């Protein structure tokens, strides 16, 4: 494949400035995946030390955003839930 | 043990309490004569397996004890007159299960702590926060009165 970054400005109603840009070029093959090398495979492959791997899960995975409002307590339970019950790093 | 300790903390037996908890954790925690450290170290044992129901659990009581003891300790340290040791524990009160009147009183209490240290602008900050978050805003207005008296801004004291 080839990767094309497209850009459209919004303020100017002339539709003026579409700076296309061809950013690299991606090859894959089955011979490559069979040796891993590009896969992200779960567990044991925990310690994420190429940050791209982290940006992949924030791109591939389904995202939902919740607002929490306690009208009658305070909210310090969240980090505990996250770190102890969910055991987050 | 939680409930028991709740009774003793309601009845001011802190000497026996810390010893009970010393017994509870390993007695290597023997010289840890502090209470609040000892309450944090206290670790109820299980994830509460599929057992008969209950109105309250060990964790929700450790979470009630840390905030109750830290509030009560912060008021004792205030009245006895050491408003620098207060701030630590009166922040460890809000950093927990802190109901909205317990929060209002922690903010007033820190207004008081700052007034005694001679920091009126900070104390004004905490008192405005207590007015805002609270529906029980008597004691804040009192602390403002006492702070403008300490200063001299007497018309303000009178308006408060």
């Amino acid at each position: 494949c080839t990767v094309l970054l497209q850009i459209m400005e919004r303020e100017s109603g002339n539709c003026p400035k579409d700076r296309y840009v061809v950013c690299g070029r991606v090859f894959l093959s089955l011979e490559d995946l069979s040796t891993g090398k590009y896969l992200l495979t779960f567990p044991k492959k925990k310690p994420i030390e190429h940050m791209e791997d982290l940006f992949a899960l924030l791109a591939a995975f389904h995202k939902s955003c919740f607002q929490i409002t306690s009208p009658g307590y305070a909210l310090n339970s969240m980090k505990v839930w996250l770190l102890e019950h969910m055991k987050c790093e | 043990v939680g409930l028991q300790a709740a009774l003793w903390l309601s009845a001011d037996r802190l000497g026996d309490l810390a010893l009970l908890l010393e017994t509870l954790n390993g007695s290597q925690s023997g010289a840890s004569k502090d209470l609040l450290l000892l309450l944090k170290t206290w670790s109820p044992p299980a994830e509460e397996l599929d057992a008969p129901l209950t109105l309250q659990d060990a964790q929700g009581l450790k979470d009630v004890l840390l905030t109750a003891f830290a509030y009560r300790q912060g008021l004792q340290e205030l009245i006895t007159g050491n408003p620098d040791k207060a701030l630590s524990s009166l922040h460890e009160a809000a950093s927990g299960l802190c109901p909205r009147p317990v929060l209002v009183q922690v903010y007033t209490a820190l207004g008081s702590c700052h007034r005694k240290m001679g920091n009126p602008q900070r104390a004004l900050l905490y008192l405005v926060a207590a007015l805002k978050e609270g529906s029980a805003w008597g004691p804040p207005l009192l602390e403002a009165s006492r702070l403008y008296q300490q200063l001299g801004d007497t018309t303000a004291e009178l308006e408060s």
